[PDB]
């Protein structure tokens, strides 16, 4: 409430407070099951363009 | 490196100059020549690269040795430490729009 | 506005730029509306000796 | 220095006049981020690292 | 697609040419997981539907919290009390838990007797600082 | 303190002014929250975007303060209409209405 | 569900806080309207046969 | 509807509906008290006792 | 882009707030009329016509 109101003293009543309580600690990455590498050797190292 | 190499394979010397602007007392400055201080008058001012227009008064504030600028509300620089004389001058806007 | 410079100074023909050309030889205004065109002329301008 | 071990040098207690570099060295690349090159003369820097 | 939030299982059905979902068109509510073809819907991690009922700081430093439009049994799930500091775990659950139609109020003692309203919680429920000395609802 | 309706006016006005001066401290997606740094570090062709962002953010904050003032003025106008009606009907005469 | 929420809150939170205070004042005004219409006499009389 | 749940706020991108302070049961009881007092007493209903 | 998007959303919310101000003013006028009729005609007798 103090951080929402930007004051160290709050008055009597009910105050709607924005979220400051939860911070993410872990990260997950989900990609498709892809194994082979892209043929950039064919695109970039072709003998003729 | 070879002297017969291409332009994209030729040596290139790189110097990256990293600065920090208008946050701490400054030790390195530009080629601009300093002038006199006009107190209690509306004047264009340039303090350590900080340019502005307004009037200056003497201030009773005390600065820590690592502090250079002063902001009560953080959108206008109240007080500055004059670079030559170590007195602290606070800056009032020249505009008296309260009329 | 036609002139001849070297390659390393072609970057200085721009609004808001500094350098030897942009300070002492040819400066463009900040509110510049127009097109800067530059091409290499080693075959024409430069000569042996 | 090499690029894997680049040389960092502190610049302090001096006057940053780049106009002395006009005669000798021609810079192919000169790009300033967070500051304009025209306003570089009338500014004071706190710490400078090359 | 990078973000921060919580995921639940969804009953939505995606067409084979569809990957993302946007019912509100400014937030991706649903997504298709790339490895397993199940569809997971994404709820924001932020639970800002909480209102702090307090007296004056001059009077006291203890508060009550009204979690809006949630059931009292789902308060630890909704606010993610496992990932919170232990001081917020005091207001996650306890003896002073009251289920109102406005929400779940934790930190205030329910009393059967009724008085006039000074701090309007809502849905006919009010709060006050009354006697040792504590917040009553 | 049974005078909780008059202290609330002062508290609400002070809370609105705080909120305004807290919005004024934001940089509104610019390199600085003070105009002097933008004028000192950037030439006007690319400083104008930063100037527009900062001034637009300040003006929108002032607009929200104005709308809060309309709400407070509407509540105060309702209370003042009630006070004027009670002055005209009960101080200056007798009222047959109950409560 | 942005990956950075605290930075966005620090840059744009007081604006929404003022707007939410405006909406809360409107809601409180609605509650006072209901009270001034229906709760003028705060005496409960049982329904007579 | 007095039954709206948390899943609604996510749908509206933040916007929530706050319930009224006076329940329709409490408004109906105010109305019933006003009716009973009016029919029983008349002008003396608001005067106390 | 984030500044543009969030500023647009906040301006849209501000227009919603102003629409709520107009609606709340109309509802406040209707509620003042209802309270006056409650105090003058339910709780007593009114000599005003219509
Ligand atoms: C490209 O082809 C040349 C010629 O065979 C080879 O020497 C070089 O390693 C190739 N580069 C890549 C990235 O495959
Ligand atoms: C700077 O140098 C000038 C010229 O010698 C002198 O008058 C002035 O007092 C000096 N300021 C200092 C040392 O702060
Ligand atoms: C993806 O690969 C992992 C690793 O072998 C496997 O466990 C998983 O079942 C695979 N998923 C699909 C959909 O094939
Ligand atoms: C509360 O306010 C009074 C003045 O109204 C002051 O004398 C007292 O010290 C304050 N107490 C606290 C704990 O702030
Ligand atoms: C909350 O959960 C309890 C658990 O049985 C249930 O009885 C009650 O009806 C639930 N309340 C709501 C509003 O869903
Ligand atoms: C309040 O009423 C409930 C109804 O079940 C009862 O269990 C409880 O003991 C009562 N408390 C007091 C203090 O009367």
């Amino acid at each position: 409430t103090k951080c929402t109101l930007k004051s160290f003293t709050v008055e009597k009543g009910i105050y709607q407070t924005s979220n400051f309580r939860v911070q993410p600690t872990e990260s997950i990455v989900r990609f498709p099951n892809i194994t082979n590498l892209c043929p950039f050797g064919e695109v970039f190292n072709a003998t003729r363009f | 490196f070879q002297p017969t190499n291409g332009v994209g394979y030729q040596p290139y010397r790189v110097v990256v100059l990293s600065f920090e602007l208008l946050h701490a007392p400054a030790t390195v400055c530009g080629p601009k020549k300093s002038t006199n201080l006009v107190k209690n008058k509306c004047v264009n001012f340039n303090f350590n690269g900080l340019t502005g227009t307004g009037v200056l008064t003497e201030s009773n504030k005390k600065f820590l040795p690592f502090q250079q600028f002063g902001r009560d509300i953080a959108d206008t620089t109240d007080a500055v430490r004059d670079p030559q004389t170590l007195e602290i001058l606070d800056i009032t806007p020249c505009s008296f729009g309260g009329v | 506005d036609s002139f001849v410079i070297r390659g390393d100074e072609v970057r200085q023909i721009a609004p808001g730029q500094t350098g030897k050309i942009a300070d002492y030889n040819y400066k463009l205004p900040d509110d510049f509306t127009g097109c800067v065109i530059a091409w290499n002329s080693n075959n024409l301008d430069s000569k042996v000796g | 220095a090499s690029v894997y071990a680049w040389n960092r040098k502190r610049i302090s207690n001096c006057v940053a006049d780049y106009s002395v570099l006009y005669n000798s060295a021609s810079f192919s690349t000169f790009k300033c981020y967070g500051v304009s090159p025209t306003k570089l003369n009338d500014l004071c820097f706190t710490n400078v690292y090359a | 697609l990078t973000g921060t939030g919580v995921l639940t299982e969804s009953n939505k059905k995606f067409l084979p040419f569809q990957q993302f979902g946007r019912d509100i068109a400014d937030t991706t509510d649903a997504v298709r997981d790339p490895q397993t073809l199940e569809i997971l819907d994404i709820t924001p991690c932020s639970f800002g539907g909480v209102s702090v009922i307090t007296p004056g700081t001059n009077t006291s430093n203890q508060v009550a919290v009204l979690y809006q439009d949630v059931n009292c049994t789902e308060v630890p799930v909704a606010i993610h009390a496992d990932q919170l500091t232990p001081t917020w775990r005091v207001y996650s659950t306890g003896s002073n838990v009251f289920q109102t139609r406005a929400g779940c109020l934790i930190g205030a003692e329910h009393v059967n007797n009724s008085y006039e309203c000074d701090i309007p919680i809502g849905a006919g429920i009010c709060a006050s600082y009354q006697t040792s000395q504590s917040i009553i609802a | 303190s049974a005078l909780g309706k008059l202290q609330d006016v002062v508290n609400q006005n002070a809370q609105a002014l705080n909120t305004l001066v807290k919005q004024l401290s934001s940089n509104f997606g610019a390199i600085s929250s003070v105009l002097n740094d933008i004028l000192s570090r950037l030439d006007p062709p690319e400083a104008e975007v930063q100037i527009d962002r900062l001034i637009t953010g300040r003006l929108q904050s002032l607009q929200t303060y104005v709308t809060q003032q309309l709400i407070r003025a509407a509540e105060i106008r309702a209370s003042a209409n009630l006070a004027a009606t009670k002055m005209s009907e009960c101080v200056l005469g007798q009222s047959k209405r109950v409560d | 569900d942005s990956t950075e929420c605290s930075n966005l809150l620090l840059q744009y939170g007081s604006f929404c806080t003022q707007l939410n205070r405006a909406l809360t004042g409107i809601a409180v005004e609605q509650d006072k309207n209901t009270q001034e219409v229906f709760a003028q006499v705060k005496q409960i009389y049982k329904t007579p046969p | 509807i007095a039954a709206r749940d948390l899943i609604c706020a996510q749908k509206f991108n933040g916007l929530t509906v706050l319930p009224p302070l006076l329940t329709d049961e409490m408004i109906a009881q105010y109305t019933s008290a006003l009716l009973a007092g009016t029919i029983t007493s008349g002008w003396t209903f608001g005067a106390g006792a």
